[PDB]
């Protein structure tokens, strides 16, 4: 499984020029043109640079590609927040009857972005689920930055860890993050406590929402 | 106007063969300088090119995976088909088809347009359709003029599930969250929409859940809590 070598990550501050390298061999990059692709979370890659440092319609000229011997580079000048994505290079390899090689990808972070506190919405089990002899509490966490939270649940005021499942944070369209956490209970447990809470900690501060069966 | 649309099974058992189809429109594969490739991407990992077929019926294959692959095209149906034998859990991935285009007097545009991709999961576990529950807005849970309501899509396999609201009429304020993979090996996800608090009394809200891998669709009415 051949791969062109890219650094796993790259970063810069808005306005800066950031470069991402791509290293291959004589039979691929050494002999052939390197293209670049941008992949924003949740979407297919899109062609960014091809041929003689050429840009498809819609790609600004602050994206430029270069190549020398067996390595290539993508320079992004005038760095902006919407540039956050994974970037891949690719080149044809003439050897072994011919095949495409892609890079391993580089995740680009624009640093110095403003922190944003998470919005938390907590739902109790539905009557319909309880009547099916199950109970799930649903904690939805959105619009936070940077993209790291910790979630803790409480039965009354005390910690509960059993039955908790939480997603990794995922980038939203606005480059903020979202996550969700679920607490599975028996209907007996749900009914036997005064309340349950989901507490989300982000950058040293917490937001906690509470639901009660009697409500 | 150019479309590449991948299709195929969402779930394949280990050792079985996977057949994917790319149905394209807006261009002809018989046109000089056109080609179509399959490229896959395991979740959270890099793109990996698999095979290409060009306007002259020439084929190229991944040098490392060649013995497992076949690519062919059907001019009559505007389809390109990939076959991959002896599937393994490491082959679980999104499979994309992508077009390549040479414009006369210009360098080739490799992989200039990509389909949305189709997720293939390789597993011995059986398909399971979701149980859909409403998440009704509470009176203590409003945010002033707006309220959030939603639907919980519980315990399905494999991915993906998609969700719309009111048959696509309600798009403002919709947020469908990525699924959680439970320790049980099943997935769950939630979708929420934010609407005017005052509307809860007069508007009907319905989440439309689609789980193509189980050929199931559920339209779940989310009633005000009472």
């Amino acid at each position: 499984q051949p791969v062109l070598t890219q650094p796993p990550s790259a970063s810069g501050t808005p306005g800066q020029r950031v470069t991402i390298s791509c290293s291959g061999s004589s039979s691929n990059i050494g002999s052939n043109t390197v293209s670049w692709y941008q992949q924003v979370p949740g979407t297919a890659p899109k062609l960014l640079i091809y041929g003689n440092n050429e840009r498809p319609s819609g790609v600004p000229d602050r994206f430029s590609g270069s190549k020398s011997a067996t390595s290539a580079s993508l320079a992004i000048s005038g760095l902006q927040s919407e540039d956050e994505a994974d970037y891949y290079c690719a080149a044809w390899d003439d050897s072994l009857n011919g095949f495409w090689v892609f890079g391993g990808g580089t995740k680009l972070t624009v640093l110095g972005q403003p922190k944003a506190a998470p919005s938390v919405t907590l739902f109790p089990p539905s009557s319909e689920e309880l009547q099916a002899n199950k109970a799930t509490l649903v904690c939805l966490i959105s619009d936070f930055y940077p993209g790291a939270v910790t979630v803790a649940w409480k039965a009354d005021s005390s910690p509960v860890k059993a039955g908790v499942e939480t997603t990794t944070p995922s980038k939203q369209s606005n480059n903020k993050y979202a996550a969700s956490s679920y607490l599975s209970l028996t209907p007996e447990q749900w009914k036997s406590h005064k309340s349950y809470s989901c507490q989300v900690t982000h950058e040293g501060s917490t937001v906690e929402k509470t639901v009660a069966p009697t409500e | 106007q150019v479309q590449l649309v991948e299709s195929g099974p969402a779930l394949v058992k280990p050792t079985q063969t996977l057949t994917l189809t790319c149905s394209f429109s807006g261009f002809s594969l018989s046109t000089s300088g056109m080609s179509v490739s399959w490229i896959r991407q395991p979740p959270g990992k890099a793109l990996e090119w698999l095979a290409l077929i060009d306007w002259d019926d020439d084929t190229y294959y991944s040098s490392s995976l060649k013995t497992r692959l076949t690519i062919s095209k059907d001019t009559s149906k505007s389809q390109v088909v990939l076959t991959m034998t002896n599937m393994d859990p490491v082959d679980t991935a999104t499979y994309y088809c992508a077009r390549t285009l040479r414009v006369s007097g210009d360098y080739v545009r490799d992989f200039d347009l990509w389909g949305r991709g189709t997720l293939v999961t390789v597993s011995s576990a059986s398909t399971k359709g979701p149980s859909v529950f409403p998440l009704a807005p509470s009176s203590k849970s409003t945010s002033g003029g707006t309220a959030a309501l939603g639907c919980l899509v519980k315990d399905y396999f494999p991915e993906p599930v998609t969700v719309s609201w009111n048959s696509g009429a309600l798009t403002s304020g919709v947020h469908t969250f990525p699924a959680v993979l439970q320790s049980s090996g099943l997935y769950s996800l939630s979708s929420v929409v934010t609407v005017p608090s005052s509307s809860l009394g007069t508007q009907t809200y319905i989440c439309n859940v689609n789980h193509k891998p189980s050929n199931t669709k559920v339209d779940k009415r989310v009633e005000p809590k009472s």
